């Protein structure tokens, strides 16, 4: 009855995939988003 | 009769293909893992161009120069020929039978004065990458780096305006590789809700960035053992952004343990329930000088005097790879992500 939150509040992982190939298109580490 | 030699061919084409995609997976894998030993902050690159530049390099090596880098692509020995063209032909349609991804790739070659290039590697590299030749002037460094950055700002659509900083005049041929990837989000973010919140930097430290907002269903899972938070952001075309957020502040350095298997496991463990996301907003630029790491993952040869490039050029001899530098830019938005690598490899004499 209270729906759940995931909030990306800290330094995070992300993968792009092409799904249907399964090639990881772009790979990488965010650890601060305000800045190159 | 001609349906059994073809049926037995396509499984096969079927399963080459899915040992491809764990292969450039896990090759992205190990060069996370050795780009984050020299550095610390935010990072960005793409396995698929990278392992498509340096099989590039490879057709048009011979021998251990060759042989090596197969190992370091992770790229093992399939069943019983000549169908490696076939593969590479299924793996474009794959990446063009949705029309809504986005998507697209090149490549280029930059050829050094009167420096002739075998036939047979020309002819693969258009039907395998579509590359574009475009004779040089190395010598004259200044002028050809103009010329090299206005066709890759061309194609990379304003996004990487200088590839190219400094030029080696000994060079006698450099490949480059772009990939462009526009991404829309299947379901997007409505600014209307974006604002401003905590993010942290690390235990003490915190900072403020623009959060975008999304309430619906979404994909996602809970890996007990590493304690984090894997989230499904899918785009239009099927494609998608799998986002790992680990639950304390590093700890488990999930660089060190990550493989094909643990996202594999990840993705048959979703569920889909209706619930919120908090997303910051993003750009990165990042720049890897790939020589020494590739150098570390065993590709040794190509990079060294006794380089033998003799499928690339019938006579030239003392060829060698000196650069292989990688730049990458990625922009996150709610309306989706953007993202373009370029990669080029210096051939010099």
């Amino acid at each position: 009855s209270m729906p759940p939150v995931i909030k990306i509040d800290r330094p995070f992982h992300f993968m792009i995939y092409e799904e249907t190939s399964g090639m990881l298109l772009f790979l990488g580490r965010v650890v601060n988003p305000t800045l190159l | 009769s001609e349906e059994k030699a073809s049926e037995e061919e396509k499984a096969w084409l079927m399963a080459s293909r899915q040992q491809l995609a764990k292969e450039t997976s896990n090759f992205g894998f190990s060069l996370l893992r050795k780009i984050s030993m020299r550095h610390d902050g935010n990072m960005v690159f793409s396995p698929f161009g990278m392992s498509l530049a340096m099989t590039g390099l490879m057709l048009g090596a011979t021998g251990p120069t060759e042989t090596q880098i197969k190992r370091g692509l992770h790229l093992q020995a399939l069943k019983p020929p000549g169908l490696l063209p076939s593969l590479f032909k299924g793996l474009r349609e794959t990446l063009s039978r949705n029309l809504e991804l986005g998507l697209t790739q090149g490549s280029f070659a930059f050829i050094h004065k009167d420096f002739d290039v075998k036939e047979t590697f020309f002819n693969l590299s258009k039907r395998y990458f579509d590359t574009e030749c475009v004779p040089m002037n190395f010598r004259n460094a200044s002028q050809a780096k103009r010329l090299m950055n206005h066709y890759i700002n061309k194609e990379t659509r304003g996004k990487i305006p200088k590839l190219f900083d400094e030029i080696n005049p000994e060079t006698k041929l450099i490949l480059v590789d772009y990939i462009l990837f526009k991404g829309k989000w299947l379901t997007p973010f409505d600014p209307v809700f974006t604002e401003v919140d905590t993010f942290h930097l690390d235990k003490y430290k915190t900072i403020k960035v623009p959060m975008m907002y999304g309430a619906g269903k979404f994909a996602s899972t809970f890996d007990k053992n590493f304690r984090c938070h894997v989230l499904k952001l899918p785009y239009q075309g099927n494609a998608t952004m799998l986002v790992v957020l680990m639950e304390k502040m590093d700890h488990l350095a999930l660089e060190d343990y990550l493989t094909t298997d643990l996202v594999e496991t990840w993705l048959r463990n979703m569920k889909t329930r209706n619930m919120e996301v908090f997303f910051p907003k993003f750009k990165l630029d990042q720049k890897y000088e790939m020589h020494e790491l590739l150098r570390q993952m065993g590709i040794r040869r190509i990079f060294s005097p006794f380089a033998d490039l003799s499928e690339l050029s019938a006579t030239g001899r003392n060829l060698q790879v000196s650069r292989v530098l990688q730049r990458t830019v990625i922009e996150v938005d709610e309306r989706g992500t953007e993202a373009v690598a370029g990669i080029l490899s210096e051939i010099t004499a």
